[PDB]
């Protein structure tokens, strides 16, 4: 936890890159999102900010906020963090690059720590959705039913048994690294880096680099402030390039993989079993939207499915093996077929 | 009985004397953490409104 | 607003709670929300902190904020949280556990304050239904419609024309009242109360009573920390313990009664009326789910039923002794039986 | 940016009006927001606060933060102001009594101080496109959508092109504005101005002069405060009265005039053109609503109207004349007619 992760750490930095909902012309947002996670079946959210929040670099401490300002880290305290989705969260642990927080499911992520005159805030798009497992299917649950097995994310950072290709903290401007070699822009590496690099005067412009340095035209913007960092990875990210020189294509893992849990789920109560002669009468009220579907046994299938949210008597005819019955995204039923009701024949099929 | 209307059937005002299924049914809180939801179904006092 | 209704304060006492949400890695939220109140469908929302801000247990002084450390208050300020029901709101005041709130409605609660870039939000589930009373469904004025009459709270805390269950409370928040006295668990009464307990440790349960006190395993830990109270009690709240034991008449009014008054409230523009001979045609030009349905008055007593939100001339079949026409939750209007000629000579009633 | 056009600015204070929403129902608030323009299909989204941040009442010191409290101002901090949306936005540049934004999307706006220990926002509703015109109608751009050239707002202002009246203001607010002048109501000036007024009284009233009021009904709730600043006239607001003995000229003008630029845009995803023989085969598939719509040419018409935001292909029966061909927003297309494969066409599709 704060104990071995190192791995991500030391060998990386938090990176500054960008965002479009922010600015007078658009801040440099070192909590660029991307990947937003709350694809799940949980009720709890996975963001990615581009920082590298939790340990400083350090030891210790998922609670503060290393994000960075400059080419350097800006290791604060977290309490100027406003994580947020699409209904204010409240962090639950930073790992990574990667961020959970505990709030609704979101169309959009939203994040954003108060600096400048602006509120410096980033947002990002990603089609999110929860469900219960099972019949009883939703964008995550109402506030009812029994808890079943299904995904959902832990409290405690280290929440390993998934790995996206890392790179690198990868090729972003940080122009506080470019220097001036006399009239022409000179990059410098962050923390150990073989830097990519070109201008419209001549290099390389592929990303085969083994610290390229184009030093021939004189703007600062005309020229290519990329960073292939060679001993150091972090989350691929869009708004964070990867070059190809000294790139690495190591699997890293992440952290906060929604694992097999109880999960907040759905069920909603009155079944009403009751059976008369080969049938199951069924009195059904549920609290909630019911996904309720049953199988008259045999080779017979017999599916149903009706969505039940509100009062109706259903039936299910139970067969001589047996039906099975449904009530939501809970495990089956089941009943035999016979009269109740007193005094009959009995012995075969047939009395 | 719930599933109808007038589900909650309280006798007067000068007691809290009553009988109580509109089919209030606790159910799990927000996120596993304290607190007691009521998850009452559309029935009486909701349903035919 | 100021009350003296000692009735509740002197017989009463602060609390406070757990909440799932709250800034950084939980806590105990002294608005920590129980007893979400849509029972009434107006500019006002009565909720239910935890804690019992107004004034004191003692009494005077709206403006703080006393929630529950040991038996004592912890006096500060009210205006530096926001209490709410979902969206900023604007206090009306608050009188025991209970605030009164001009808010938007909800059918669930979320609570925040900021006073800077800080996070202390509060949320929870309750299942609340709002509807104006009457045919037409809303739930709450939005700045615009007519005003009619539903139910709705008085902006005064002074009510006491209908009282919740506060009899036999179970504690007061915060375990250094019902500490352990060195080996055992200590019930320590707050100024007297009759005090019914047990612990998982065998030894007598709940029961009428005045002694049934029980401190037979070492810890609150595994103990029911209760204060049956007599002349101390708290609100039953949803986290608040309470035993089954001695029953008293700490029923305990309520500062805030939803009850029939003009409403504000919103229903789409008055009818365009129009006629026929023994017919109330209507064309209607809604900017609101207005369920229009009549009741033609006297010889005939038919209904009509339609949900108007899309301009729509309709017609009502005017008997007798003139129909009426209920234009939503708004009380019903009226029309006389007979012809429409429109000013014609005699002969033409409207034939 | 600073003071581009003194027309507004120097001749310009801030002003207050009441809050006519607040997050809930009313309130009232010295930033109070009339005249959203969010009407630029773009990212952007224009305020106007009845405060007049920017330069406080003068001419320096743009992105500072002055409301009006009573006449006087309130310099403070712009990063205590907060304009927000579905997150706090980040400020562009000020104008006026009115600010540009670039904000995570939404329809409204909602602005507000964290100044003291309590929080008095304000917002409103006023009609915003962010569609461009013609055909299609697509939502705001999150962090996607084609870019295409429409109106945008200036992150570069310098405008006016248009003109609001701000002739003949109103007052501001506080009784202390509408004092007694120890028998007669008394509007003190803000920063010099030619007053106006009216009571329920018959009056003779002129904006081209200091004082007027009548005599004979006088006090402070007993007469209407006018100020006519004739050097900083503010901006007429629903709240803010004005004369109607004399028309006083001192109509100033809006900047931020929404303008042809490359926008932030809302084109859904391009489609496929396709054609054989006197037919647009067109594959589509956008994941927005575009409305297309084509015109079978010549003096033969044709039009067709379907929303495509689900992956369909369409056929549009192209003639001799061509056809045109119209997907959404984007301007015209054109096709003729020539057949593939074979034929001699002279008047026929292949004869």
């Amino acid at each position: 936890d704060l104990d071995t992760h190192f791995t991500q750490y030391k060998l990386a930095r938090p990176y500054i890159a960008d965002c479009p909902n922010c600015g007078h012309s658009r801040c440099d947002s070192p909590i660029a999102i991307e990947e937003v996670r709350g694809d799940a079946h949980a009720g709890v959210i996975r963001i990615q900010t581009s920082a590298m929040f939790g340990l400083k670099t350090d030891g210790v401490d998922l609670a503060y906020m290393s994000f960075m300002n400059g080419k350097t880290q800006k290791s604060i305290k977290i309490d100027n963090l406003h994580v947020r989705t699409s209904a204010p969260c409240s962090l639950v642990s930073h790992h990574g690059y990667y961020i959970l927080a505990q709030c609704p499911p979101g169309d959009t992520v939203t994040v954003g720590f108060h600096d400048g005159p602006n509120r410096h805030t980033c947002t990002v798009a990603h089609k999110v959705e929860f469900r219960p497992v099972g019949r009883e299917k939703y964008r995550h649950p109402p506030e009812h039913g029994v808890e079943l097995p299904c995904n959902r994310y832990t409290h405690k950072r280290a929440d390993q048994g998934h790995y996206v290709e890392m790179h690198q903290p990868g090729l972003v401007a940080d122009h506080s690294l470019l220097s001036i070699h006399s009239a022409k822009v000179k990059i410098t590496v962050p923390s150990g880096a073989q830097v990519k690099y070109y201008c419209k005067c001549p290099d390389v412009r592929e990303g085969i680099t083994s610290s390229d340095h184009t030093t021939t035209c004189t703007d600062v913007k005309q020229c290519r402030a990329y960073l292939i960092d060679n001993k150091k990875w972090v989350y691929n990210s869009g708004r964070l390039p990867r070059g190809e020189g000294d790139t690495f294509k190591g699997k890293l893992h992440v952290p906060f993989v929604p694992v097999k849990a109880k999960c907040i789920a759905t069920l909603a109560p009155e079944p009403l079993v009751e059976h008369k002669h080969r049938t199951l009468i069924l009195h059904l009220h549920p609290d909630h939207p019911t996904l309720l579907t049953t199988r008259s046994l045999g080779s017979d299938a017999n599916p149903t499915r009706q969505w039940i949210e509100r009062p109706t008597t259903v039936n299910f005819t139970v067969t001589g093996e047996g039906l099975e019955y449904t009530w939501g995204n809970h495990p089956p039923k089941r009943v035999w077929a016979q009269e109740s009701g007193e005094g009959n024949p009995h012995g075969w099929p047939h009395e | 009985k719930a599933g109808s209307f007038g589900d909650l059937q309280s006798r007067t005002s000068t007691s809290n004397d009553l009988y109580a299924n509109t089919n209030l049914k606790l159910q799990r809180p927000q996120a596993g953490i304290v607190h007691t939801p009521f998850t009452q179904a559309p029935s009486g006092f909701e349903r035919w409104k």
